[PDB]
C-alpha cells in the first residue's frame, strides 16, 4: 500500500541503504500534514450517511430514466447496491486521509475498476455525480487545509473513474 | 480377567487363557530392569479361536507359559 | 508493505466499517510522538557504522572459534558476509522503527533466514548473539543524544528493543 | 527449497511454484540436442502474485507441468517442534486404577490412535470404555477395538490409499514411521487375503508393539528418537508424517488423504522385493 | 499438444502398426460431423462475453458474501481476477471442443488450477459452481442458434458438457 | 517445554556462565508480581465458558454467512469444531500467561495451525477475528475482578494482549 | 504435434483470445481436404508391403556394392533393418495424411534424423531412392488430389533427408 | 493485419521454415469460404445507408433521453457523427468479410476502442444496439453460409464493445 | 542528483502517473525544513576557513608522525592538499543542506571514494578526525534543528568514509 512512509522505506530498501536525512524530511512532511487530514476524516466519518443519501438521490435527479422500470436504478435491490457502493467510495477516502497516501484508494477501488464496471455495465458517469455532489457538501463542513485535503482525494477518484 | 460380555466384536467361539507373565510381555515403563505387575503374575484374557493360535505362539516365545486354557463361556 | 496506519485501516476494512473514534486516537497520539520517533531513527542511522563495528569486536572476542580456521567466520570471504549480514538486519530493524510496525523487518529479512543459516552450517545461536550485541549498543545511542530537546523516549526505546528481539528469536 | 523473503519490496505475496523442467524451458548453451541440467528436473521459483499467472501459463505452454504451488509464508516455516514427541510422556493403566486414571488413558489413547483428529461425543465408544475400568480389557485390547471401529476406517482407511493407510497405521500404532518398501508391500498382501481385521491385528500382535508399551501402556511416539533396526531416513520421514502439534490426519481437508512419504523416499532406505 | 486425430495415431504407433480400417472409420465419421462441430464452437465464441456476464450475475446473487467485505470477490481488484479466470476456463473449454479432445484443456488449463485456488484461499467450491453456471448458459446458445440448418447436435452437446465437467471436478 | 525462568537459564548456559545479577533481578521482580499474575489466570479460568460464549455470539452477528449453508461454521458438526478450537486457543493462552512465556502457546497450538486451517478451507481471517473478540472479553474480566485487593495489573494485561496477538498473527 | 487444428489453437492461445472466424476458416480447410487425404492413406496402407519390397529392392539395384560382403547391405540382419526402416517412413506418412499436418513426420522421423544417421553411417541417399521409387509406384494407384496429397508428404521427407 | 493467409506466413516465418502442406490446407479453407463471404459483403454494401438510418434511429428509440437538449444525441452535429460512426463499423465489417479475417476490424475499430470511448464519453451500449438492430435486418436479406459469416463478424464487434 | 523533490518526481514518473497528494505531502516536508537547513549553511559557509584550519591541525595532533619527514603529512604541498580536501568536504556539505538531500554528497564525494583513497593511500581515519573535530565546533555556532541538520550530513560522510 502506497503511503509516504511506506514509499521511503521501499526506496531505501531497494537501494539497500539506511534511511538518511533525505527520506526523513519527506516523512516529516507527512505527519505534519496529518493534523489537517485527520480533521477532515472526522468530519466525513460523522456525516457519512447524510452524504450518501444526498448523493444517491442526486444521481437519480441527474439521470431520471434510471428509476423507470427495466432500468438499473429501478427496484430496491439496485438502490441498495447503489447506496452500498457509494458508502464504499467514501469509506476508502476517509482511510486514505488517515493513511496519508492514495494507497487505500488504489488497491480497493481503482485497480480493476474499468473491467468490473464494463462487465456489470456500471456507467462511470453515475459514480462521478455522486462524488461531485459529495464534494459540494463537504465544501461547507470543512475549510482551509482540511478542506483542501478532502478535495484532493475525492478528485483522485473522479480522475480514475473518468 | 472375567469377561463382562463378549470382549471381541467380531464373533467366533471364545476361550479364556491364563498365562504366567514374563516381565517382557508386560514391561512397566520404568527406568532399569522392567518388572511385570505384582498384582497379576497370571494375566487372564478372552480370545477368539482365530486369534488363539497367534496369541499362544507369541505367549510361547516370551518366557511366560500357559497356566490353563478354558472356554470363555 | 505495511505500517502502523495502513495496518489499522486494513483491520477496519474487514469489519467493513469506518474507523472507530477510539482507533483514530491511537493514530492521533502516534503522530504526536513522530518527532521523537524520527530522532530515534536518525540516531541509529547516524551511528550505524559504529554500532556494527562495535558489536563485531565483541562477538569475536567471545566466540574466538568463529575466526579460527574451520570456524564459520573464516576465511576473509566468510568474515565479509558475516559483517554484511549484521548490517542488513540492522537496516531492516531501523525501517521497522520508522514504520511503527514489525512487518517490514519480518517479511523482507526474517522469514526463512534461520533455514538459510542452517543449510549453510552457520551457527544460528551466534547470529542471534550478534543481534543482541547490536541491540545494546544501538539503544545506547538512541537514548543518550546531545543537542536534542531533553525528554522521555522510553516508549520508543522499548519498541526498538522488541524489534531487535523478534529478529534474535526468529534467527535463533 | 527455503524461501528467503515472504514478500516482494513492492507489497505482494510471493508464491513458490514447482514444475518439471523441460528442454525448452531451460537448456545448456551447448552444441547438440538441448538438455536441461539433470539436477533441476524439478525446478522451483518464487514469484509475486502479479507475475504468477503469466509464469504458470508459460511453463504449461512449453512441455512444463506444475508439480505444486504453495504460499511462501507456509513454506519457509520452521520444521515442526519435536518438543512434545522427543520425550512422548507415556501412560500406564495400573490394575485397580481409580476413576480419573482410567479417564486419562482413554483420552490419551484417542489422541494417539486417531491423531489430533477430534472425536465427537456421538463418535466416542461407551461400550469399549465400559469394558476398561471394570477390568476385562487391556489397554492393548482397547487399542485393537479402536482400529477395528468404523470411526477409524472412515477417516484413515476408507478415504486414502492402502499405501497411505499403512504408514498412517504405523504412526498411530507404533510411534515409528515405516522403514523400507518391503513393510509397505507385506501389509498390502496381508490385506488382500486376510482382510482389514488381520492387518490391524498384525501391528498390535507384532513384537515391536510388545517390546514397547506391550500391555497396559498407551502407545507413544518412538520415532523422533533412535530406535533399533531403524533406517536413518525413517527419522526424516517422521518429520513428514508428523507436522507440528495441532496438525492432524484428516479426511476432512481438501484432497484430505494423500501420502506424506513419497514412494521414492521409501525405496532409498531399502530395495529388494 | 493433442487432438482426436493425433491421439488415434499415437495409440496406433505404440502397437507399431498402420491404422486399422475400423479406426479410420471413427475418424471418417468424425470429419462428417465437422460442420456441426464448428457451428457449436462458433456459437460459444460469438456469445462469449454474455455467457460469462450472465453466469457471474447468478453466481453473485447466490453467494452474496463473495462480494461483501472480507469475501473473496471483494474488492474490485479481486472481482476482476475472478471474472478473468472464468473467461479463461471458458476459452480453453472451447479449444477442447474444436480439437475433439480433453487434453489441451487438462494440460494447459486445469493442471495446477486447484492448487493455486487453494494457496490463495479462493473457495474451490464456488469456482466449480461458476463453471457449471457457465456450462448451462453456454449450452443454451449452442442449442438454440439462428440461421443454422436444423438437425441433431446432441452428440456434440454432451461432449461439451463433459469438458465443462472435467473442469468443474478438477477445480473442485 | 519452557517458561520465563527456564528460558533465562538456557541463555545463560550457552554463554557458559552463572546467571548475571542483572538477570536475577528480572526474575526476582517477576516473583513479586506472582500474586497478581495468579489472579489474572484465575480470572480467565473462572470465566472461561462465558468468554467463549460471548465472543462467538459477536463473531456470528458480524459474519452472518459463516452460519449460512455453504459457510464454514455450518452445519452443526462444523460449528462444534469452531467452538472447540476457540476454546483450545484460549486454554493455551492462559497457560502461557502463567508460565510468563509464549512458547507453550507457540509449540503446542500455533505451530502448523495456519496450514491446517488452509487445507480445510477454513478462512484464516475469521479465525483471527475470533481470537481478538476473545482477547477483549478476557481482558474485561482480568481487569475488573471482585473481592481482589485493588492495584495495577496493566503489566500483566499487556503481556496477555501480546499472547492473544501472537496467536492472531500466526493464524492469520 | 503440428496439425492445422493444433496450430490455430496455439496461435489463438498465445494472443490470449477466443477462436474467432479467422481460425475456424482455417480449420474448415483441414476438414474439407481430409476426404482426399483419407483416401490416399487407405491406398498406401493396403499396398504397403508391396511398396516396401519394391523399394528395398530398388536401393540395391541403384547401389549394387551394398550387397557385397563387408558392406552394410550385406547379411540378412541388415536387410531386415532396411525393410523395417522403410516400413516406418511409410507408416508415418500415412499417419500424417490422416492427422492433416506434417506433425507426425516431424516428431518421429525428422527430429534427430541427421545425428542418428551420422552415428550409424546411414547414407541419406539410400532412403531417398526408396522414397522416390515409392513415389513412382504411388503415381499409379492414386490420382487427382489424393495423389497430390500423397506426394506432398513423401517429398517433405526427401527434403528433410537431403 | 490478421487474415488467414498472413497468419500462416507469420507462423511459418517465426519457426524459420518453408510453407509446408499444413499451412496450405489452412489457406485453402480461406479461399473456399470466400465465395460465401464475398456474397455477404455485396449484400451489406448495397443496403448500407438503409441499415445505417434504421440503426441510428433505433438507438434513439431505445434511449429516448439522448435526443433531449443538453444530451449527446441532441443537435444535428452529434446526429451526423452518430451516423458517420455507424457507417464506419459497417464499412469495416464488409472489409473483414472480404479480407477473410478479423484483421481489418481489429486495427481500425477495436484497438484503442475503450480509451477513445472513455475520453469522449461514448457509451458502448449505444453502438451495441445499432449493431443488434443491424444484425436483425441482415437476418432477412441473407441466408445460409453468407448469413452465418455476416453474423460472426457483426458479433465479434459486439463482444469487443462489451 | 537525489533530493526529496527529484525523488518524488522519479517515483511518480516510474508508475507513469501524475503527482498526487502522496508526493506533494513529501515535497511540503522538504520546503518547511529548508528554513532550518538554509540557516545552517549560512553558518558553516561563514566560519569555513576557521573550521578547516582547526581540523587540519587536529589531524596532526592525532597522528604526530605524519608531520615527520618522509611521511605524507610532511612538506607544504601535502598540507595544502590536506586543506583543499577538507574545504571540499565542507563545501559539499553546505550544498547538500541547501539542496535538501544527500545528492550532492553522494555524487561528488562518496562515489569512487574507496578506490581513490586506496590508490593514493589516503587513510580514511584522517578525514574522519577532521570531520569529528568540525562537528564539535559546529556544535557551538548552531543549535536546535539547524544543528540537527548539520550533524546528519556531517555524519553521513563519516559513515561513508568508514
Ligand atoms: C449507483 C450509482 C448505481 C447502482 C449501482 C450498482 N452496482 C451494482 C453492482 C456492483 N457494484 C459494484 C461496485 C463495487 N463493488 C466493490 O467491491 C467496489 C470496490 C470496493 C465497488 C465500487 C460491484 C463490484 C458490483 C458487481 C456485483 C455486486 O453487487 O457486487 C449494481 C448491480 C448491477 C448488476 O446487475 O450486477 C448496481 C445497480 N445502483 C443504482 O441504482 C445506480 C444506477
Ligand atoms: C555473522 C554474524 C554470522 C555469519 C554470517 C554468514 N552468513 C553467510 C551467508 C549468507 N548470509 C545470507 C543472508 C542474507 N542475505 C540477504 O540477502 C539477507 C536479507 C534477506 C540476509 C540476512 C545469505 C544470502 C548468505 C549466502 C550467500 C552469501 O554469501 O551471500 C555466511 C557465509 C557462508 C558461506 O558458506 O559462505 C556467513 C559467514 N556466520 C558467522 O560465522 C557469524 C556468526
Ligand atoms: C528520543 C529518542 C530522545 C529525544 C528526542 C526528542 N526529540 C524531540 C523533538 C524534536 N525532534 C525533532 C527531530 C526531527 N523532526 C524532523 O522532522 C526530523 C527529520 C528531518 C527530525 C530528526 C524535532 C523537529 C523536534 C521538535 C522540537 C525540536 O526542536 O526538537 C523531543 C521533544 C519532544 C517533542 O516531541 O517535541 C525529544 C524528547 N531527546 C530525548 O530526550 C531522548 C533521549
Ligand atoms: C542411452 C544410453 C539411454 C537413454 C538416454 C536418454 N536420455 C534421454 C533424455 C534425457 N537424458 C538426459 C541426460 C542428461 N542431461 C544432462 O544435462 C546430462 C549431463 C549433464 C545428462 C547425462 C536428460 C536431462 C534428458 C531429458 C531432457 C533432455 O532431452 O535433455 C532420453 C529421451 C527421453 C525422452 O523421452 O525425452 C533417452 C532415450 N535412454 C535409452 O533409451 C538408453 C538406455
Ligand atoms: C472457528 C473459530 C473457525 C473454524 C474452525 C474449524 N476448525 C476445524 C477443524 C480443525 N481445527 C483444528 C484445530 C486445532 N487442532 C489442534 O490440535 C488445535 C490446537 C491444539 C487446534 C486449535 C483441527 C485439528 C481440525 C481438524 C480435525 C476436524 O476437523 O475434526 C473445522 C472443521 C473443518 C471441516 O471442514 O470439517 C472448523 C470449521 N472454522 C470456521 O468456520 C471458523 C472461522
Ligand atoms: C471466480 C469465479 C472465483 C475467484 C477467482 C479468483 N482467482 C484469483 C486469482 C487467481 N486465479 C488464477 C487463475 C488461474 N491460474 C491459472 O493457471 C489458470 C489457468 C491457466 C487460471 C484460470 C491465478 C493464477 C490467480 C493468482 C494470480 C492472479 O492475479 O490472478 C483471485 C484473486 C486472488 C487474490 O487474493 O488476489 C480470485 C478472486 N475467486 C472468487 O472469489 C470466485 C469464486
Ligand atoms: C448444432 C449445435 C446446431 C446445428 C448445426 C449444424 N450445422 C450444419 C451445417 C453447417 N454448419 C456450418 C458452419 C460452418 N462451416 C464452416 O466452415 C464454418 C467456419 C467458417 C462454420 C461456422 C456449415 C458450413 C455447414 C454446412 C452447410 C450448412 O450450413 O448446412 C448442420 C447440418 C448438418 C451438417 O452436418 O452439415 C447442422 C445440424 N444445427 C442444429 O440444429 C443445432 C442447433
Ligand atoms: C490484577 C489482574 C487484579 C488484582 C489482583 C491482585 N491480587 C493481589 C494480591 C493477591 N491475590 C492473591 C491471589 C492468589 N494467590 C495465590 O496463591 C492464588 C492461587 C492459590 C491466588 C488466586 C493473593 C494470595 C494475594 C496476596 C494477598 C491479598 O489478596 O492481598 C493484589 C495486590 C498486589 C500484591 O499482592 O502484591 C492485586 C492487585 N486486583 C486488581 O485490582 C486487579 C484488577
Ligand atoms: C536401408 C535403406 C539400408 C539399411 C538400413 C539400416 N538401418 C540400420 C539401423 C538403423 N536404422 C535406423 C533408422 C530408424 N530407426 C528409427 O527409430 C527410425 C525412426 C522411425 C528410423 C528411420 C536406426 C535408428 C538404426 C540404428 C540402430 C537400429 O537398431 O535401428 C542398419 C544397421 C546399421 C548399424 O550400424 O547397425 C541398416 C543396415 N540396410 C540396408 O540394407 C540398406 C543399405
Ligand atoms: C451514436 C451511437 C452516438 C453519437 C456518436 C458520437 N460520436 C462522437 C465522436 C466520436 N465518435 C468516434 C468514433 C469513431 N471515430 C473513429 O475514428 C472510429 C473508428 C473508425 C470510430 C468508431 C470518435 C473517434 C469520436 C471522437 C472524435 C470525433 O469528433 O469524431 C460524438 C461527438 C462527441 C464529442 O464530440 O465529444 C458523438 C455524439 N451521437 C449520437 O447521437 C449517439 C448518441
Ligand atoms: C589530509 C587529512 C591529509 C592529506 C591529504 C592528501 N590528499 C592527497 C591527494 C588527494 N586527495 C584527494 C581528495 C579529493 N580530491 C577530490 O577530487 C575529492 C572529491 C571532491 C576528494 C575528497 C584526491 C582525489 C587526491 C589525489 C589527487 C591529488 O593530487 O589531489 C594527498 C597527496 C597524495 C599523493 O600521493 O601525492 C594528500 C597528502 N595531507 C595531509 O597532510 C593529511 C595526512
Amino acid at each position: 500500500m502506497k503511503t509516504v512512509i511506506t514509499e521511503v522505506i521501499a526506496s531505501a530498501d531497494s537501494q539497500g541503504r539506511f534511511l538518511n536525512n533525505t527520506e526523513l524530511q519527506a516523512a516529516n512532511g507527512r505527519f505534519q500534514r496529518a493534523t489537517a487530514s485527520m480533521e477532515a476524516a472526522r468530519a466525513l466519518t460523522s456525516n457519512a450517511d447524510s452524504l450518501v443519501k444526498g448523493a444517491v438521490q442526486e444521481v437519480y435527479n441527474k439521470f431520471p430514466y434510471l428509476t423507470q422500470p427495466g432500468q438499473m436504478g429501478y427496484g430496491d435491490t439496485n438502490q441498495a447496491k447503489c447506496a452500498r457502493d457509494i458508502s464504499h467510495y467514501l469509506r476508502f477516502i476517509t482511510y486514505s486521509l488517515v493513511a496519508g497516501g492514495t494507497g487505500p484508494l488504489d488497491d480497493y477501488i481503482v485497480a480493476g475498476l474499468r473491467e468490473v464496471n464494463r462487465t456489470f455495465n456500471l456507467s462511470p458517469s453515475w459514480y462521478i455525480e455522486a462524488l461531485k455532489h459529495i464534494k459540494g457538501k463537504v465544501g461547507s463542513q470543512l475549510s482551509g487545509q482540511p478542506l483542501t485535503e478532502a478535495n484532493a482525494y475525492i478528485d483522485y477518484c473522479i480522475n480514475a473513474l473518468s | 480377567s472375567v469377561l463382562t460380555g463378549d470382549n471381541q466384536q467380531r464373533g467366533s467361539k471364545l476361550f479364556k487363557i491364563t498365562i504366567a507373565l514374563s516381565p517382557t510381555l508386560a514391561h512397566h515403563p520404568w527406568p532399569g530392569l522392567d518388572t511385570h505387575e505384582p498384582s497379576q503374575s497370571s494375566y487372564s484374557t478372552i480370545v477368539s479361536l482365530e486369534r488363539l493360535l497367534p496369541e499362544m505362539t507369541r505367549i510361547k516365545r516370551n518366557g511366560g507359559r500357559i497356566l490353563e486354557i478354558t472356554e470363555g463361556e | 508493505m505495511q505500517d502502523a496506519f495502513t495496518k489499522a485501516i486494513v483491520a477496519a476494512d474487514l469489519r467493513g466499517s469506518f474507523l472507530s473514534e477510539q482507533e483514530l486516537n491511537q493514530l492521533t497520539n502516534l503522530v504526536k510522538e513522530s518527532n521523537k520517533r524520527l530522532d530515534a531513527v536518525n540516531a541509529i542511522t547516524g551511528n550505524a557504522a559504529e554500532i556494527i563495528s562495535d558489536a563485531a569486536h565483541k562477538l569475536f572476542a567471545e566466540q574466538t572459534d568463529l575466526i579460527r580456521p574451520g570456524g564459520n567466520a573464516y576465511p576473509n570471504r566468510r568474515m565479509a558476509a558475516c559483517l554484511r549480514d549484521m548490517e542488513i538486519i540492522l537496516r531492516y530493524v531501523s525501517y521497522a522503527l520508522l514504520a511503527g510496525d514489525a512487518s517490514v523487518l519480518e517479511d523482507r529479512c526474517l522469514n526463512g533466514l534461520k533455514e538459510t543459516y542452517v543449510a549453510l552450517g552457520t551457527p544460528t545461536r551466534s547470529v542471534a548473539r550478534a543481534v543482541q550485541l547490536m541491540k545494546e549498543t544501538a539503544i545506547g545511542y538512541v537514548n543518550s543524544p546531545s543537542g536534542v530537546t531533553r525528554g522521555d523516549c522510553s516508549a520508543l526505546v522499548n519498541e526498538a528493543a522488541t524489534y531487535f528481539d523478534k529478529a534474535a528469536a526468529s534467527i535463533a | 527449497m527455503n524461501v528467503l523473503t515472504t514478500s516482494s519490496q513492492r507489497g505482494g505475496k510471493l508464491f513458490k511454484v514447482t514444475m518439471t523442467l523441460s528442454p525448452a524451458l531451460s537448456h545448456h548453451p551447448w552444441p547438440s540436442l538441448d538438455t536441461y541440467e539433470p539436477s533441476q528436473n524439478s525446478y522451483s521459483v518464487v514469484v509475486p502474485l502479479d507475475r504468477l499467472l503469466a509464469e504458470m501459463t508459460y511453463i504449461k505452454n512449453k512441455g512444463g507441468r506444475v508439480l505444486d504451488i504453495s504460499p511462501a509464508d507456509l513454506e519457509a516455516l520452521g520444521p515442526p517442534d519435536i518438543s512434545s514427541v522427543a520425550i512422548p510422556l507415556k501412560v500406564e493403566l495400573w490394575a485397580k486404577a481409580d476413576v480419573s486414571d482410567v479417564q486419562a488413558a482413554i483420552v490419551a489413547a484417542y489422541k494417539q490412535i486417531f491423531g489430533n483428529t477430534y472425536v465427537l461425543e456421538s463418535e466416542r465408544l461407551t461400550s469399549a470404555e465400559s469394558l476398561l475400568r471394570n477390568g476385562s480389557i487391556s489397554v492393548r485390547e482397547f487399542v485393537r477395538l479402536l482400529a477395528k471401529s468404523e470411526l477409524y476406517k472412515e477417516r484413515f482407511f476408507f478415504c486414502t490409499s492402502n499405501n497411505r493407510f499403512t504408514e498412517l497405521n504405523f504412526k498411530h500404532f507404533l510411534g515409528r514411521a515405516p522403514y523400507n518398501q518391503s513393510e509397505i508391500a507385506a501389509h498390502l498382501d496381508r490385506y488382500q487375503t486376510f482382510g482389514y481385521d488381520a492387518e490391524i491385528d498384525s501391528y498390535i500382535d507384532s513384537d515391536e508393539y510388545i517390546q514397547a508399551f506391550g500391555e497396559n501402556v498407551v502407545p507413544y511416539y518412538r520415532g523422533f528418537k533412535s530406535q533399533s533396526g531403524q533406517t536413518v531416513e525413517s527419522f526424516n520421514r517422521m518429520f513428514k508424517l508428523y507436522r507440528g502439534d495441532a496438525g492432524s490426519d484428516t479426511n476432512l481437508n481438501l484432497q484430505g488423504q494423500k501420502r506424506r512419504v513419497d514412494p521414492k523416499n521409501l525405496l532409498r532406505s531399502g530395495r529388494g522385493i
